[PDB]
């Protein structure tokens, strides 16, 4: 019952600021300590710091002392980790956690992205043939992270695979392919949802017969 | 909050620690000032998963419950973050149970070291109480 | 701080097997170590608790043991559903620290991938661009080698290439292999060839289109 919700994926500059939050329900929240660790692709999760709701109690780890700084609201079961003059070495999943001395407890966890590049809504394109049939779709050059696809608007599902988007040249390109029967398709359409959030773009791309 | 050391004596013997089983309020004083250095925010994080904290630097696996340490019992029937309040109320409570644990004030190794067996009535020589 | 190096990085087992994880302290935690299950994109799932507490609600499978500096962690009978990365972490002091992890993968029979090649859209030529796509699906182990082809010539530069984590129900990897180049130079060429050479044989998956 004890649940713990982040505030979404962030997008800044260097040198700017983020703050990220943390609520979490389902106990007394002025009990237990919340802790948020940080982790990073080819690194090892690392712990940042401690805040122990409405008392005014915190302790952080210098690696990010001097640009993070915790808070919490009582009133709303809410703590917050603000990180200062951000560079690209913060970019990263940031977590919150109860402490238990071990972590049972997680939130869903916060991706920041610290880049100077722009906001870029994705190509949607259509990828059709020229056994099982396969078809799929290219979703590139958009920036930042997440994109999300689904297929018939989850309608298809299995015999789907959507790559990890690849960082290239600054622009994230990602692929999803769905393998059908002969004989679902062409007799039937079959259209790749692609959706955008930072760039609020939501696209319905059909596969038709080239 | 930053205690003053006469306010704090002033506090301490308006909490009935002047003489608290047997101890005179210099040993408290002195005590916080070693432990805590009059800082009720103060909090000591150790080795073993347990968490100082306050004042008097009350420990989370014995007294108080912050839910993070093994082998907890709280014995002061209190969550440790009650302990961090800005009035010493909480953390002098729970201090009279320690000292009444069996161990006097040894049970704070700060006091031992630095007040236990020291002319601990200097540390209220210019207070007005 | 306390060093926690977790022994060995990675690690491939066949399903019903047993096997054990390995993590070291630098200094006395006593049994102040807990150990986790991550997949990708999600929060860490609580395994076990204070080196030998199982979390409640955890597979049986999973066995603590250790003291000190020494900490082991058990997975007997691993199942497909157990691939993922594992951690140890400290509770004893502060900082509290992290394993470096050991990432688990499922041994499964070897099996060629499916090759589906795609060329560029209409609505990517007119626009300018034309990316070719190659889907290499369902295979069995990870490392495969990609070429691309234009008219019988190798073109290394301008290819993206993306792996699917291991699949929880086949163990199967799958992976994606992009060709992007102008609309000019694509309408300069007639074949595009996607070869795929994979341990499953000597003799490399050709799937090819020409624009004619």
């Amino acid at each position: 019952e004890v649940q713990l919700q982040e505030s979404g994926a962030e997008l800044m500059k260097p040198g700017a600021s983020v703050k990220i939050s943390c609520k979490a329900t389902g106990y007394t929240f002025t009990t237990y300590w919340i802790e948020w660790i940080k982790q990073r692709p080819g690194h090892s999760l690392e712990w940042i710091g401690e805040i122990l709701p409405g008392s005014d109690s915190t302790y952080y780890n210098e690696k990010v002392k001097g640009k993070v700084t915790f808070t919490a609201d009582a009133s709303s079961n809410t703590a917050y980790m603000q990180l200062s003059s951000l560079t690209s070495e913060d970019s990263a999943v940031y977590y919150c956690a109860r402490g238990d001395g071990f972590y049972v407890y997680w939130g869903q966890g916060t991706t920041l992205t610290v880049s100077s590049a722009s906001t870029t809504p994705p190509s949607v394109y259509p990828l059709a043939p020229g056994s099982m049939v396969t078809l799929g779709c290219l979703v590139k050059g958009y920036f930042p992270e997440p994109v999300t696809v689904t297929w018939n608007s989850g309608s298809l599902s299995s015999g789907v695979h959507t790559f990890p988007a690849v960082l290239q040249s600054d622009l994230y390109t990602l692929s999803s392919s769905v393998t059908v029967p002969s004989s679902p398709w062409p007799s039937e359409t079959v259209t790749c949802n692609v959706a955008h959030p930072a760039s609020s773009t939501k696209v319905d791309k059909k596969i038709v017969p080239r | 909050k930053v205690f003053g050391r006469c306010e704090l004596a002033a506090a301490m013997k308006r909490h009935g620690l002047d003489n608290y089983r047997g101890y005179s309020l210099g040993n408290w004083v002195c005590a916080a000032k070693f432990e805590s250095n009059f800082n009720t925010q103060a909090t000591n994080r150790n080795t073993d998963g347990s968490t100082d904290y306050g004042i008097l630097q009350i420990n989370s696996r014995w007294w108080c419950n912050d839910g993070r340490t093994p082998g907890s019992r709280n014995l002061c029937n209190i969550p440790c973050s009650a302990l961090l309040s800005s009035d010493i109320t909480a953390s002098v409570n729970c201090a009279k149970k320690i000292v009444s644990d069996g161990n006097g004030m040894n049970a704070w190794v700060a006091w031992r070291n630095r007040c236990k067996g020291t002319d601990v009535q200097a540390w209220i020589r210019g207070c007005r109480l | 701080d306390i060093e926690l190096t977790q022994s060995p990085a990675t690690l491939s087992v066949t399903p019903g097997d047993s096997v054990s994880l390995s993590c070291r302290a630098s200094q006395s935690i006593s049994n102040n170590l807990h150990w986790y299950q991550q997949k990708s994109h999600e929060s860490p799932r609580l395994l076990i608790k204070y080196t030998s507490q199982s979390m409640s609600g955890i597979p049986s499978r999973f066995s603590g043991s250790g003291s000190g500096t020494d900490f082991t962690l058990s997975i007997n009978s691993v199942e497909t559903e157990d691939f993922g990365v594992y951690f140890c972490q400290q509770s004893g002091s502060w900082p509290r620290t992290f394993g470096g992890g050991t990432k688990l993968d499922i041994k499964r029979a070897d099996a060629a991938p499916t090759v589906s090649i795609f060329p560029p859209s209409s609505e990517q030529l007119t626009s300018g661009g034309a990316s070719v796509v190659c889907f290499l699906n369902n295979f069995y182990p990870k490392d495969i080698n990609v070429k691309w082809k234009i008219d019988g010539s190798e073109r290394q530069n301008g290819v993206l290439n993306s792996w699917t984590d291991q699949d929880s129900k086949d163990s199967t990897y799958s992976m994606s292999s992009t060709l992007t180049l102008t609309k000019d130079e694509y309408e300069r060429h007639n074949s595009y060839t996607c070869e795929a050479t994979h341990k499953t044989s000597t003799s490399p998956i050709v799937k090819s289109f020409n624009r004619n």
